[PDB]
RNA sequence: AAGCCUGUGUACCAGGAGGGGAACAACCCAGAGAUAGGUUAAGGUCCCCAAGUGUGGAUUAAGUGUAAUCCUCUGAAGGUGGUCUCGAGCCCUAGACAGCCGGGAGGUGAGCUUAGAAGCAGCUACCCUCUAAGAAAAGCGUAACAGCUUACCGGCCGAGGU
RNA sequence: CUGUCCCAACGUUGGGCCCGGUGAACUGUACAUUCCAGUGCGGAGUCUGGAGACACCCAGGGGGAAGCGAAGACCCUAUGGA
RNA sequence: CGAGUGGCUUGCUACCUCGAUGUCGGUUCCCUCCAUCCUGCCCGUGCAGAAGCGGGCAAGGGUGAGGUUGUUCGCCUAUUAAAGGAGGUCGUGAGCUGGGUUUAGACCGUCGUGAGACAGGUCGGCUGCUAUCUACUGGGUGUGUAGGUGUCUGACAAGA
RNA sequence: CGCCACACGGGGUAAGAGCUGAACGCAUCUAAGCUCGAAACCCACUUGGAAAAGAGACACCGCCGAGGUCCCGCGUACAAG
């Protein structure tokens, strides 16, 4: 409920890591970024291998723990954390001022940053984050 | 013993039999195969087996790759076919094996090997035009019993 | 196997000395194995009433002794449970020797039998004296 | 070569800690089939007695014969469905929306709750119908409560409140079915939801055993032989290997046993009746005299005599329903013999 | 490259995104044709499959899309026909069509019926010992025809002795 | 074989900071008084992280790879109609390659061997008519015939093919 | 012959746990909420990378601190002793 | 004949520890590996069926009880669906046992002039410590989230 | 040592059986596409779970009084708590 965002980004057909990297850069500049339509995000490569990597991360853990998100909600939020020094003062404040959403809780449409978008007519080998999440063990709530 | 121990050239030239004693004899029987009465110039084709990597092939690996290689030419062209195969290399490099501990490390004599440089012809066959695809197959079996990857080169033969 | 129509509490173990309720020349029988049973780590293989068990003759006639023959547990000391809730227990623990086709090695069987052994091993029942 | 053996105790009912609510809380509810109704009842455990029956199973050669079956006596007095709750389909799951409450409350319901004096049921009901029109309405559940004051053998008068799902028909016709029970007073007996001979699921918080050791807790071996006299009797071999240089949470250790919530599956209801037919001579041990609405549950039931148990139509049954069994004899003999 | 396909008089094909729907007197077949840099279009009455790239991998699909369109045309004109004949040796096998699924009973003496399912629109009709699978979508027909033969798969024993089951007789 | 033993030349560590290499005596830059401003080196410029989501072009579909050197970063013999670029001989609008159709004939079942063998068990030959083709039969098949094709000719088709 | 075992159960007494009083010691380079990998003199809570991690306290059984305790008795060495 | 993976055996090296990192075998208790003994689904057959043989996928679960021997290993019996193999300081002695190796006592055989010796045998022959830190099993008290009660949700977590 | 309860079915695959299908006019299970297929994977089910720092939602009650604590009598609880 309510988040005063400076920049609002649309993840629709946008290469995950590349978006995350620009969102991370901007978080450190002092911007309140909000990634929208995470379910409709994308990751390039063979579906079978992208799934194996993500399934392994769910199997990984011990008594100490290693919580890895299954929902496409948090998968984007954890990739952003992997580009931010989340264990420093500055890096925590920047990360906490970035929230990822499934769909769009706002009225304003999100922008598509340059270089992030994929051409579906030129590509066939990719996956949707929601397609990864149904394979991980989540409940389709989007 | 695995050829992995003797395939590389790292030991000095140890060939002088007037200093080395108790050397096991060659496992090889024939160096000149086929019809050794006829010349190599009486044949239109000269297809050789070229070694790509600089190795040291043992007399056992030589005998084995000569055997199943010549046995295909005896199988396909008969016991007295119109061919003549040749193994131009000879095993001179005497091998060792330490068999105690590392005290008195100089090993006793176990076998013999031939120093083959890269680009050289180990085997060289001289056949007829129709029997050529049988020899390119006698060499496909011969390179599987030696240590390196090989080239089958036609030195005389624009008949294709 | 075919249901007994009663819940048993396995009253025997492996190495257990039981009686041979027949005329085969076999007096005392010693349990070796329980046909079809697979246990757990650190457990003596338990036998109950109405179990085909592998046995060896302990006491008897010179020709019958030292033989490894199969048998069926006819009687036991530990209470078994009939469907009507009643418990039933016998005087001793006994068994009758049997063959490949599950027919008794003898002709006349000594002492009472249980009505639950009848359903399964009928060829022993149609040779039984008393049935309880 | 170290013989194999399955690990001691289950690793599914973890962690073995004390329960939060003594009142069982379901996490799974039945699928929607036919008629709209409530999906569960609740009562208080009374004790045990045996009952003789006629075998209902057509696959059994005992079909028609007398069979003695053990039965847990549980007093099940009528409950009051005091409210109706709605869930909106948020991307975060099923979050509650609003509740519709009554006017007529129980004289002693203010022993746990802050009883509403001024509530607006009408406009709250409108919000649920607008959410239904929108297409985001999830599952509809009723805030049920018990009447412990109805049971003379239970000292507690402070009502145990719990949520229960309504399902069976279309989302429209069941919202209305729920509202209809609420406007009256919410009075419903076991006859309303359960029929005798059906398979139910009894959920209950087990008997409290305090802190017990590995042998009792995880059923591990006592030290055997010579190893039993050296000063170690009920303590395990080791807490783990050299590396990993940490004790795993999977190793059988000491701790709290009992007072855990369990959901005992496929429990057959043998008879649902009223009066003093299942009561024992001298009364039930540490409970008392049963006279009134009850249920007869086959086998055992989690928890001690006096604790609240919950019923639900079996989510995973194996055998086909064999309604209303021929209950010939119910025992009355004293449990003090 | 570019390949222009002439659509017949009995046929009408419409486009919406990457989806091609072919309508005619035998039915309507909807398909999704997608691959990198290949674009399919309708130039009024001709189907054009064109891509800027000429690599073997692309040429593989341009070719496959042509046969997927050409065969959709035959689907809406004449239709697809697969002929099947039930075979039995000792056991009186019964193959009856029940609802949207073809069922086989008493196969090899089994109490349990072996039932498959009809894929899409496809019509499976029986004339005693014969069976004829027919329809516009070759994808559904060839699969419904296969599903029937494959339903009588026996891996447990020798198929040279146990030859019972429906087989494909006529391939279009 | 060794993060093995033992020489030699040399530089370095030991006794050498600082920079880079994720960490890491000896690998790369670099030899270094204090303070300060500036430009570089090795190395690096999507984020973590200072600097390009830089430019012209091709390849790769395996997450190959994103790993200078290394006990440390593997990967081999063999195999590949995965795919890309290049050259060579030969065939082709006098219609190639493939596919589908048609024809695939008689003297004559070659002869001998043999009770028999008639394209096709074996021995030896391997010959000529009609024609646009058609083997003394190349592969299956039959007790043998028969049957099915294969060489070979014609047609359909239409572009490169091998 | 039997609880040695199958297979563990209940009980008994003194402890153990809470309250008063009394009141030590072993050990302590420093820091120290860890875990998974890696690296390093090749056996790291402390280095690198990640993961995890709100603080304090009670009981516990002892996986780890190559735990504490003892300048290895083994082995070699010393131009050692008996 | 050739090419390799492994790190379970053995061997080599002497980097690590001699101001001590407790042995073997066993036991108890926990996590794991697959190079799969059984169980599931498959391919071939010298696949009629039946019981096999050989191969593929697959580590969820299982793989037990006993006789001799300290034995690991192994031989043996009977059951079984099968009675797989390996890693975790050859898992585990601030858990256990102490039968074997390896003290001081003694005997036999061999050698030795002799003291005495033996990678020959044999009998007897000890197992310390009150847990600071951390680790996990369970149990409380505070703070944060920012007045009280009751009912829930589900990011995640565990299971065979 | 007694007694009670502990799925079926789905979803996606592996090896594998196949369908449509091209590069390669044919053929071809595969290159694009698809139908099936393991005790194995996800779901189902059971247990934990507002400290999830995005530190949650609903209903009511109260902010000068809602509610809690002490206290008292005791257990469905219990080593202190
Ligand atoms: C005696 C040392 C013991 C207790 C045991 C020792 O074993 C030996 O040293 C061989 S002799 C053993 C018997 N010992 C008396 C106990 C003879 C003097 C043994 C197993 C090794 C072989 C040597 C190193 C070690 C510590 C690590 C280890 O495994 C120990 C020493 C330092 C330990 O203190
Ligand atoms: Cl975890
Ligand atoms: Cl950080
Ligand atoms: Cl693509
Ligand atoms: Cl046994
Ligand atoms: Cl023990
Ligand atoms: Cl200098
Ligand atoms: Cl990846
Ligand atoms: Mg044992
Ligand atoms: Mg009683
Ligand atoms: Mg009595
Ligand atoms: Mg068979
Ligand atoms: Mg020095
Ligand atoms: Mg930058
Ligand atoms: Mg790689
Ligand atoms: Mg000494
Ligand atoms: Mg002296
Ligand atoms: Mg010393
Ligand atoms: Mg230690
Ligand atoms: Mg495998
Ligand atoms: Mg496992
Ligand atoms: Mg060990
Ligand atoms: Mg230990
Ligand atoms: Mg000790
Ligand atoms: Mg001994
Ligand atoms: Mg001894
Ligand atoms: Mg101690
Ligand atoms: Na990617
Ligand atoms: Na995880
Ligand atoms: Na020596
Ligand atoms: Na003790
Ligand atoms: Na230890
Ligand atoms: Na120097
Ligand atoms: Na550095
Ligand atoms: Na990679
Ligand atoms: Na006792
Ligand atoms: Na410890
Ligand atoms: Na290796
Ligand atoms: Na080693
Ligand atoms: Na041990
Ligand atoms: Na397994
Ligand atoms: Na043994
Ligand atoms: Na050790
Ligand atoms: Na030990
Ligand atoms: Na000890
Ligand atoms: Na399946
Ligand atoms: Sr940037
Ligand atoms: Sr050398
Ligand atoms: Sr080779
Ligand atoms: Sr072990
Ligand atoms: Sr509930
Ligand atoms: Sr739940
Ligand atoms: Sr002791
Ligand atoms: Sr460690
Ligand atoms: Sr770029
Ligand atoms: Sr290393
Ligand atoms: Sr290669
Ligand atoms: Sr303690
Ligand atoms: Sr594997
Ligand atoms: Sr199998
Ligand atoms: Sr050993
Ligand atoms: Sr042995
Ligand atoms: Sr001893
Ligand atoms: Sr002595
Ligand atoms: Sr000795
Ligand atoms: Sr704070
Ligand atoms: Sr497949
Ligand atoms: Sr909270």
């Amino acid at each position: 409920a309510e988040f005063d965002a400076d920049v609002i980004v649309d993840a629709r057909d946008c290469i995950m890591g590349r978006v995350a990297s620009q969102v991370a850069e901007q978080a450190l500049d002092g911007e309140t970024v909000a990634v929208v339509n995470a379910e409709r995000a994308v990751i390039t490569g063979r579906e079978e291998q992208i799934v194996e990597k993500y399934e392994k991360r769910v199997d990984i853990g011990n008594d100490n723990g290693y919580f890895y998100p299954k929902r496409p909600d948090g998968i984007f939020k954890r990739t952003i954390r992997g580009m931010l020094p989340h264990k420093k003062q500055r890096g925590r404040e920047a990360f906490e001022s970035v929230r990822v959403y499934l769909g769009n809780p706002y009225d304003e449409d999100g922008e598509v940053l340059d270089g992030t978008s994929l051409d579906r007519l030129s590509n066939i080998k990719f996956v949707t984050l929601g397609e990864i999440s149904e394979t991980l063990g989540a409940n389709k709530t989007w | 013993k695995p050829a992995s121990m003797y395939r590389d050239i790292d030991k000095p030239a140890y060939t002088r039999r007037e200093y080395i004693t108790g050397i096991p004899g060659s496992k090889i029987a024939q160096h000149k195969m086929g019809r050794k009465q006829k010349d190599a110039d009486d044949y239109p084709v000269q297809i050789s087996l070229i070694v790509e990597e600089t190795v040291q092939l043992r007399h056992g690996s030589l005998e084995a790759s000569r055997l199943s290689a010549n046995r295909h030419l005896i199988k396909e062209l008969g016991e007295e076919g119109d061919y003549k195969m040749t193994l131009r290399k000879f095993p001179h490099q005497v091998l060792r094996e330490n068999k105690d501990g590392m005290r008195a490390a100089f090993g006793k004599i176990v076998g013999t090997a031939a120093r083959v440089q890269a680009g050289e012809q180990l085997f060289t066959a001289y056949c007829n035009v129709e029997d050529a695809e049988h020899v390119k197959e006698a060499f496909r079996r011969a390179y599987n019993k030696i240590t390196p990857s090989c080239r089958i080169k036609v030195e005389r033969g624009e008949e294709l | 196997m075919e249901a007994l129509g009663a819940d048993v509490t396995q009253g025997l173990e492996k190495g257990s000395l039981i009686t041979c309720a027949d005329n085969t020349g076999a007096r005392e029988l010693k349990v070796i194995s329980v046909h079809g049973y697979s246990g757990t780590k650190n457990r003596h293989p338990k036998a109950g009433l109405g179990d085909k068990i592998t046995v060896s003759v302990t006491k008897g006639t010179p020709e019958m002794r030292r033989q490894v023959l199969e048998a069926v547990v006819v009687r036991q000391r530990k209470p078994i449970r009939r469907p009507d809730g009643t418990r039933v227990k016998f005087e001793d623990n006994a068994a009758v020797i049997v063959d490949e086709n599950e027919d008794p090695r003898g002709t006349e069987l000594k002492g009472p039998i249980a009505r639950e052994v009848a359903q399964r091993f009928g060829s022993v029942a149609s040779a039984a004296t008393m049935i309880v | 070569p170290q013989p194999s053996r399955p690990r001691k105790g289950s690793l599914g009912f973890g962690p073995r800690k004390r329960s939060t609510s003594e009142t069982p809380r379901f996490n799974s509810w039945p699928s929607d089939d036919g008629q709209p109704g409530v999906q569960g009842f609740a009562g208080y455990k009374a004790g045990m007695t045996h009952v003789v029956l006629v075998n209902d199973e057509p696959n059994s050669p005992r079909e028609g014969m007398e069979e003695t079956v053990p039965v847990t006596v549980i007093e099940t007095p009528p409950m009051r469905a005091v409210a109706l709750r709605a869930y909106e389909d948020t991307p975060y799951g099923q979050r509650p929306l609003t509740e519709v409450w009554t006017d007529e409350f129980h004289s002693e319901l203010d022993r746990t709750l802050d009883v509403p004096e001024d509530h607006d049921p009408d406009a709250a009901e409108e919000q649920i119908r607008d959410a239904h029109e929108a297409g985001d309405l999830g599952d509809l559940r009723l805030i049920t409560h018990t009447v412990p004051d109805a049971v003379p053998s239970v000292p507690k008068k402070k009502p145990d409140v719990m949520e229960t799902r309504v399902g069976g028909g279309s989302v429209s016709d069941r919202l209305d079915h729920a509202l209809d029970i609420v406007e009256d007073g919410g009075e419903h007996a076991m006859n309303d939801i359960f029929r005798a001979g059906e398979y139910a699921d009894v959920a209950g918080v087990t008997k409290g055993k305090g802190t017990q050791g590995p042998v009792k807790r995880w059923g591990v071996q006592k030290r055997k032989g010579k190893h039993a006299r050296q000063g170690w009797r009920r303590r395990i071999g080791n807490l783990g290997p050299w590396n990993p240089s940490r004790v795993r949470s999977t190793v059988p250790q000491q701790g709290q046993t009992g007072y855990h919530q369990r959901t005992e599956l496929n429990k057959r209801l043998i008879d649902i009746g009223e009066g003093d037919e299942p009561t024992v001579d001298g009364g039930f041990v540490n409970y008392g005299e049963v006279d009134g609405p009850y249920t007869l549950v086959k086998g055992s039931v989690p928890g001690p005599d006096k604790r609240l148990v919950r019923f639900r139509p079996a989510v995973r049954p194996n055998d086909q329903p064999r309604l209303d069994p021929e209950v010939r004899y119910v025992s009355n003999e004293s449990n003090q013999g | 490259p570019r390949v222009e396909l002439e659509i017949p008089e009995d046929v009408d094909a419409e486009q919406d995104h990457l989806d091609i729907t072919v309508e005619g007197d035998n039915g309507s077949v909807t398909r999704r044709l997608w691959y990198p840099d290949i674009d399919v279009s309708v130039d009024g009455d001709t189907v054009v499959i064109e891509s800027d790239e000429d690599n073997a991998k692309t040429m593989s699909t341009i070719g496959t899309f042509q046969s997927h369109i050409e065969n959709m045309f035959h689907g809406v004109t004449e239709g697809w026909e697969y002929g099947m004949e039930v075979f039995y040796s000792h056991f009186p096998m019964q193959v009856n069509v029940e609802g949207d699924e073809v069922v086989i009973e008493n196969f090899l003496g089994e109490k349990a019926p072996r039932r498959t399912t009809i894929h899409g629109d496809t019509d499976v009709e029986i004339d005693g010992e014969e069976l004829t699978v027919s329809g516009p979508d070759i994808e559904a027909v060839g699969q419904t025809a296969a599903d029937i033969e494959q339903l009588t798969r026996i891996n447990d024993k020798d198929v040279r002795v146990f030859q019972d089951g429906v087989y494909i007789t006529r391939k279009p």
